[PDB]
């Protein structure tokens, strides 16, 4: 299970395609009839730099949270942001609590393992993940 | 600390593929476990593409007084487009570091380019327990001024994996030691001549075994 490298994507294909996170949809606003569906994540072992996410997002973000702690006992997952799926709650921008950029490739792999539908090593600063 | 690969140098293999060559300079930083290969189109809306291969660092640590050099192909490229290429090293701590990018490389169609000489590959010299020596010839006609060197492709016999590649420079070479190889192991080998602009059809695929420990 190799870590991802800068700009690597698993699966190795486009985000909005089928085998990945599936299609885009409605941009969710405060007035939106959708707005009631975006759930908060009050997992205490996830650090937020925001708490409001889609349903599948939470499911996988929680497995990854405890997967990070699993891979590195004492470390915590950090969510830094919750035209892409961010306005829909279906995308996260993540790092680790100890800010170890050298772990990011590994974190990316852990987001895949944790069952995110599409992971993208977008920068040295942070990893992008999304769900269908 | 972690020392990056040099930017890859590119030669054209066919209308849809290229060979990349790079080095890791001698350094006391962390060991590299694998390299990943990335390319991107120069132009519209364009992102970095990662190929599926995980190129192993292999042994030994260094194959020269300067570092260790590597050869790898990128295939399934769209013809008649400009690309840039880079190499990413994965270190023993699972971090990664990318090379500087190559120069813009236009992928030529083959119509204007001259056929390269096909090497005639001779039986594999079963040199040692850990090495083999390839020998070949060039047809009488061959314009040797066209040739920069030869690319060798080899893998365990019957393996479904991608061929390992190695580069031998010099039109006048007619032999090449492939090493270190696994002991008592059947490999299959093919060879092509190359220049910057193209590369020959392949020699016959030849099988050869490293020696069995007595």
């Amino acid at each position: 299970l190799y870590p991802l490298v800068l700009k690597q994507t698993i699966p190795n294909l486009s985000e909005y395609t089928n085998s990945a996170s599936g299609p885009l949809e409605g941009v969710i606003r405060r007035d939106s009839p959708k707005f009631k569906d975006l759930v908060p994540n009050y997992n205490r072992d996830i650090l937020f730099r925001d708490r409001l996410m889609s349903k599948r997002c939470k499911e996988k973000l929680n497995v990854l949270a405890y997967s990070v702690m699993n891979e590195w006992p004492g470390i915590r997952l950090l969510v830094t942001e919750s035209e892409s799926l961010h306005y829909e709650g279906r995308a996260v921008t993540i790092a680790t609590s100890d800010r170890d950029q050298s772990k990011y490739g590994m974190l990316a792999r852990l987001a895949v393992e944790a069952g995110f539908d599409w992971v993208s090593y977008v920068s040295r600063r942070h990893i992008y993940c999304s769900v269908k | 600390s972690t020392y990056p690969p040099t930017p890859p140098n590119v030669t054209r293999l066919s209308d849809e593929s290229v060979m990349l060559r790079w080095m890791v300079p001698r350094n006391d930083g962390l060991p590299i476990v694998i390299f990943k290969v990335q390319y991107r189109m120069v132009g519209k809306r364009k992102n970095w593409q990662t190929t599926n291969d995980n190129i192993p660092y292999g042994k030994p640590k260094w194959n020269s007084e300067l570092g260790k050099s590597f050869t790898a192909s990128v295939t399934d490229l769209k013809p008649q487009h400009t690309y840039r290429f880079r190499i990413l090293a994965v270190y023993s701590n699972n971090d990664n570091k990318e090379s500087n990018t190559s120069a813009k490389f236009y992928l030529q169609p083959g119509a204007a380019l001259d056929p390269m000489p096909v090497p005639e590959l001779l039986e594999i010299e079963e040199y040692s327990e850990t090495a083999v020596v390839l020998h070949w010839s060039l047809a009488s006609d061959a314009d040797e001024h066209l040739i920069t060197g030869y690319y060798a492709y080899y893998r365990p016999s019957s393996s479904a994996g991608e061929y390992f590649k190695a580069t031998i420079e010099g039109a006048h070479a007619r032999s090449f030691k492939i090493a270190p190889l696994e002991t008592a192991t059947m490999y299959e080998f093919k060879l092509q001549s190359f220049s910057a602009a193209s590369a020959s059809e392949f020699s016959a695929l030849k099988q050869g075994r490293t020696q069995r420990p007595k």
